[PDB]
């Protein structure tokens, strides 16, 4: 089996193949995060006894 | 291709006032 083969040809075509493959992948992933926070606290006080 | 970027921004400020407005005037010879 080894010296001769597992099959045998019985028909086909003795013709070229011209096999021709373009695979292109492109990926793309953005994330944007912007926090910005503020506070402010203003008090005064006035006592005047005469 | 890879970025990044980063950005912070922090301000503080504090005031402080303290009056003092305080008068002795006596008369009733005596004077103050
Ligand atoms: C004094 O009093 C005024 C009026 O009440 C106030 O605006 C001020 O902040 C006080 N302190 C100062 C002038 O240091």
């Amino acid at each position: 089996i080894n010296d001769y083969g597992t099959h045998y040809i019985t028909s086909g075509s003795m013709g070229g193949i011209y096999e021709y493959i373009l695979v292109i992948d492109k990926a793309k992933m953005e994330s944007l995060g912007i926090t910005s926070r503020d506070i402010t606290t203003c008090f005064g006080g006035s006592l005047g006894i005469q | 291709e890879e970025q990044i970027e980063a950005f912070k921004s922090i301000i503080q400020e504090k005031t402080s006032n303290f009056n003092a407005a305080i008068s002795l005037k006596f008369t009733p010879s005596l004077h103050g």
